[PDB]
């Protein structure tokens, strides 16, 4: 009855989806050409009889990665006009990727999920993955989220953004793809989920002692993030919570709604036999400060709204002892104006593992999402490198000759300025 | 749906283009005949970047020769792999430029760039739609330096939003190879500042002592020059033929790269380069790699890093590899190097990665940087002219064809300014 | 010299098994 | 006598190159089928393919993909025929592996299965209407082939 549609945006965007799907499919027990030899509704349509076609939308520039996607093992299972191409790339240009090159397809975008959306009843929202620090994943993000803003409106939006390292960093203009897309999307967003790429890296070392970790381990975790997220829509449980009561219970201020994700336990199959993995122990090593995945220390800021997601063979009273022994831990401190900050929703589903893969198969799994205020310190970082750069006005003539203006990049610098300042009252 | 052109002009041109379309046509399993005899599907999924179909399964380089004289376009029509170029594609001249500058881009350019201009539209309307120019010429050269200048001043008169990149060589500091080697140069860089996008500089001094040492190559032939700067070409056009982990095309080197619109040279490098003997005593891992590529001996332009502060450096991998490995690598350099980068701007490093090694290899890497030390070649250069023209030596034969005192005069002002940008913004 | 170069994609997301 | 592990080895060897041209392989038969009209039925026998050879078709390489892949099927005839010379279950592996082989055989229908995903690379209306057996042939004999060699050993 309830219908979710998935947009994925850029490469990241892209590769991330197709983990997610990959995933979806072993969970459903779908085979990869389409036939399955009654809960699949949501993500899966019907064709006729015995195919089944997924709800997403693959968006790229640059026709590279959809290329390999077609070509690939699952091509008996995408619509052959569901995935969407260009000519030329935004090259991290953002100028580029929201008024020259993407204006010309934007309207056929829109038109596939019009087409989408028609088909459903139950719509729900929307879930969009992209980057911030890419050309195509800032600026064809930005102008279709406020496309999708101004034709419904109503609908709940969410995003998976993947939030530049501090230090391990890739391009070089990200500050100021970064600075441009917050300043547009602050207005038109609900909630951001937010994750990093060393964290993981860290992570993954640290746990699963793998020397030489990849993108496809990466994508496979935040798949299992994703799954994780939306298995309360997907299966039953004692206490299911949906996508419209995310916002409200993470979501205190109008501009206050860049939360982030952790996951636990994560482990290997060496340290599975020779660990006892309970309600308590996963919930209390889920507050560690080096289990979450975005790179900041807890200590320098105080939580303000958790939602605790338990995954399998859970048992209430232990999960509210759990719960009651957090609280009563002094070294986390919580917000004066928040007396209840936990949301709790259990599933019966226990977590699926991909054959060949670095993850144990388990009974139990919490996936955890804070509203912290640590955030501050990060985005004085970035703003701090916007400044650097911009004293000298470097890298400027690209996004000017592209059709922009310096005043885009002052009201962006006011802003960010704002919202630090928004962060900074709302702290004490 | 990326079409690229490749234009040559003069004899280097010509032959390090020979060259660098051999390598191609390995790369992509294509014999000298000009039939297809490759191994796997992936070769020719993108076959349309450099190659046209014709008839029944025959490829032809989309490529345009230039010259003023046949003796090097007979040379490279008679040698190996010279039955693949389009037999319309040959323009040339009968007089010759004899070293002269005035007389490349005054006298006889006149009379040849409407025949090559024909052609090189007709190859670009062949298609859906561009993507960029390529150059291959001499800075001091004769006819090389004057035509490549006249074409690229019509290209970009005609064509004004596509990417161009020119890969030139330049004066050696030991032992110079023309007298009138200042005056051709500074001409060449002046127009060179404002009509292209980005520029690869390339020494043969630097080439003479990597075959000389590295190889051990007792007789270090233009074959193997030419072989290493093709090598470094295609290392760095890789990435718009091939899948990759994370991709970076020409234009997405050219937005990370260059932060100033004058600030557009760059000098290149490559890696993996060991001996035919000492390499069974070394592991070929990501960190060598690392080490190799932030040296001054594996580079191709004959300057020293230590004298200048690199503000942006780009780095393409090629192989399976991780990106962890290379991310503490890139940070491990950035940090314990702090010295030898500009503090202003962060992040000076940038990263691609590809899936499909060079042939014979296991993975190898392309280093590409563009610091202050061409400031260096550049005052030389203006030094050297100056001492030249303070007693109006050679002069009389730049007069006799068309030029004046006053280009000169320009050309000095305009290299004395942008070498003092180069200085003021360290 | 032979060409054994395949990439990572095709060797990674390889057709599972289907549980029961 | 423990001597044709060789032969299987390079037969399987050119099959994992010929699998890497599979998609070169597929746009040749097309190719050739349009040229020969005939497009209501799919193909059926080795010797049709044989003939679409013959008639002019050129392109060059996809004469040398279809020379390729009637020089595997060639080996695997002489396979099927040697295993009989180097000598019930094995009697009657051995009939299908000359009845599959056999150039006058309908193999339409004929399909593959896990592990051989040689059928997910196809699209929809390929697989169900088109090249579902001719892509399918090769396994299915090689899996015999070492089925004969563990019942025999
Ligand atoms: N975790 C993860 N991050 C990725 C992956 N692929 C790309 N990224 C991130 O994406 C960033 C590049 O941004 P993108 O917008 O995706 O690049 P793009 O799609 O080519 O867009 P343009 O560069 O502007 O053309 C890199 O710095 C990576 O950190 C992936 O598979 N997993
Ligand atoms: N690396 C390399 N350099 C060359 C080659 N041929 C010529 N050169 C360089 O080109 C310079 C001479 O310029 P030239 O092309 O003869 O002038 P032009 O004929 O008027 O264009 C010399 O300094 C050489 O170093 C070659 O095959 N390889
Ligand atoms: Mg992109």
């Amino acid at each position: 009855m309830r219908e979710c549609i998935s947009i994925h945006v850029g490469q990241a965007g892209v590769q991330i989806g197709n983990a997610c799907w990959e995933l979806y499919c072993l969970e459903h027990g779908i085979q990869p050409d389409g036939q399955m030899p009654d809960s699949f509704n949501t993500f899966f349509s019907e064709t006729g009889a015995g195919k089944h076609v997924p709800r997403a939308v693959f968006v790229d520039l640059e026709p590279t990665v959809v290329d390999e996607v077609r070509t690939g093992t699952y091509r008996q299972l995408f619509h052959p006009e569901q995935l969407i191409t260009g000519k030329e790339d935004a090259a991290n240009n953002y100028a580029r990727g929201h008024y020259t090159i993407g204006k010309e397809i934007v309207d056929l975008v829109l038109d596939r999920i019009r087409k989408l959306a028609d088909l459903c009843t139950g719509l729900q929202g929307f879930l969009i993955f992209h980057s911030f620090g890419g050309g195509t994943g800032s600026g064809f993000a930005s102008l279709l989220m406020e496309r999708l803003s101004v034709d419904y409106g109503k609908k709940s939006k969410l995003e998976f953004a993947i939030y530049p390292a501090p230090q391990v960093s890739t391009a070089v203009v990200e500050p100021y793809n970064s600075i441009l897309t917050t300043h547009t999307t602050l207005e038109h967003s609900d909630c951001a989920f937010m994750v990093d790429n060393e964290a993981i890296y860290d992570i993954c070392r640290r746990n699963l002692d793998i020397e030489r970790p990849t993108y496809t381990n990466l994508n496979r975790l935040i798949g299992q993030i994703v799954s994780s997220i939306t298995a309360s829509l997907r299966f039953d449980g004692a206490l299911n919570v949906d996508l419209t009561e995310f916002q409200t219970n993470l979501v205190p201020y109008p501009r206050i709604h860049f939360p982030l994700a952790t996951y636990a336990p994560v482990i290997s199959a060496e340290k599975a036999y020779h660990e006892q993995l309970s309600v308590a122990e996963i919930t209390n090593a889920c507050f560690e400060p080096a289990n979450q995945m975005v790179k900041c220390d807890p200590r320098h800021g105080k939580y303000m709204a958790c939602c605790m997601l338990y995954r399998g063979d859970v048992v209430p009273k232990d999960v509210n002892a759990a719960i009651a022994t957090i609280k009563t831990k002094r070294t986390i401190q919580f917000v004066d104006w928040c007396p209840t900050g936990f949301k709790v929703g259990i599933n019966y589903q226990p977590p699926t593992v991909v054959p060949g893969g670095d993850l144990a198969k388990v009974q139990r799994a919490v996936c955890m999402l804070s509203n912290t205020t640590a955030i501050a310190e990060a985005w004085a970082r970035l703003d701090h490198k916007l400044d650097l750069m911009y004293a000298k006005r470097a890298f400027v003539h690209w996004y000017v000759g592209e059709g922009m203006e310096e005043g885009e990049f002052s009201e962006a610098r006011e802003d960010l300025a704002a919202l630090e300042k928004d962060y900074e009252e709302v702290g004490v | 749906m990326r079409e690229i052109v490749h234009l040559q002009a003069g004899q280097c041109g010509n032959q390090i283009g020979a060259k660098f379309w051999e390598v191609i046509s390995d790369e992509h399993g294509i014999d000298p005949t000009g039939t297809y005899h490759g191994d796997s599907d992936l070769q020719l999924e993108r076959i349309n970047v450099y190659y046209n179909e014709a008839t029944g399964g025959k490829y032809v380089p989309r490529a345009v020769l230039v010259d003023l004289e046949p003796g090097t376009m007979d040379s490279v029509r008679s040698g190996p792999f010279g039955q693949i170029f389009r037999p319309d594609n040959f323009v040339f001249g009968q007089s010759g430029a004899g070293n002269n500058w005035a007389k490349g881009h005054y006298t006889e350019g006149a009379e040849l760039v409407d025949s090559v201009l024909d052609v090189v539209r007709k190859e670009a309307e062949s298609c859906d739609c561009l993507q960029g120019f390529q150059l291959t010429h001499s800075l001091g050269g004769g006819t090389g330096s004057g035509m490549g200048t006249l074409l690229i001043s019509k290209i970009r008169e005609e064509y004004p939003d596509r990417i161009m990149n020119t890969f030139s060589v330049v004066p050696s500091p030991k032992v110079s190879d023309t007298v009138v080697e200042p005056y051709n140069a500074t001409l060449s860089v002046h127009q060179l500042v404002e009509n292209t996008d980005e520029t690869y500089c390339i020494d043969n001094e630097a080439l003479y002592d990597i075959c000389f040492r590295t190889l051990k190559l007792t007789t270090p032939t233009y074959g193997d020059l030419n072989h290493l700067v093709s090598a470094t070409m295609s290392g760095v056009t890789t990435c718009l033929r091939f899948p990759g982990q994370l991709n970076a095309d020409l234009r997405k080197l050219a937005v990370n790269m260059v932060p100033f619109p004058r600030l557009h040279f760059f000098m290149p490098g490559f890696a993996p380069l060991t001996s035919r003997g000492s390499q069974q005593y070394r592991a070929l891992t990501v960190p060598e790699l690392t080490q190799q590529m932030f040296d001054a001996k594996n580079m191709m332009a004959a300057c020293d890093p230590r004298h200048g502060r690199y503000l942006t450096v780009a780095a393409v991998f090629r192989g399976r590899m991780s990106m962890k490995e290379v991310d503490e690598q890139m940070l491990n350099v950035q940090n314990k190097n702090s010295s030898y980068f500009v503090e202003w701007i962060p992040n000076n490093v940038k990263t691609a990665v590809c899936d499909i090694p060079p042939r014979g290899l296991k993975m190898s890497a392309t280093f590409i940087g563009n610091s202050t030390a061409i400031q260096e070649l550049f005052k030389r250069i203006s030094e050297q002219f100056t001492a030249m023209f303070r007693r109006k030596a050679f002069l009389h034969w730049y007069t006799g064809e068309g030029m004046d005192e006053m280009e000169f005069t320009e050309a000095e002002s305009n290299m004395n300014d942008l070498v003092s940008e180069y200085q003021q913004y360290q | 010299v032979p060409l054994e170069d395949l990439t990572n994609y095709k060797m990674s997301y390889v057709a599972h098994p289907l549980e029961k | 006598m423990n001597e044709v592990k060789e032969s299987l080895r390079s037969v399987e060897q050119k099959y994992k190159i010929f699998q890497q041209q599979q998609f070169t392989f597929i746009g040749a038969l097309e190719h050739c089928r349009e040229n020969a009209h005939d497009k209501i039925r799919p193909i059926s026998s080795i010797g049709q393919v044989q003939s679409y050879m013959e008639h002019h078709c050129s392109n060059s390489t996809d004469r040398r993909i279809l020379l390729m892949f009637l020089d595997i099927c060639s080996e695997l005839s002489k396979l099927c025929q040697h295993f009989e010379a180097l000598h019930p279950v094995t009697n009657n592996l051995l009939e299908k592996c000359k009845t599959l082989v056999s150039q006058s055989n309908d193999l339409s229908s004929l399909r593959a299965k896990y592990p051989h995903d040689v059928v997910n690379h196809l699209s929809c209306d390929e697989a169900r209407n088109h090249y579902g057996g001719v892509v399918s042939l090769i396994p299915i004999i090689l899996d015999l082939m070492k089925e004969w060699v563990a019942h025999s050993e």
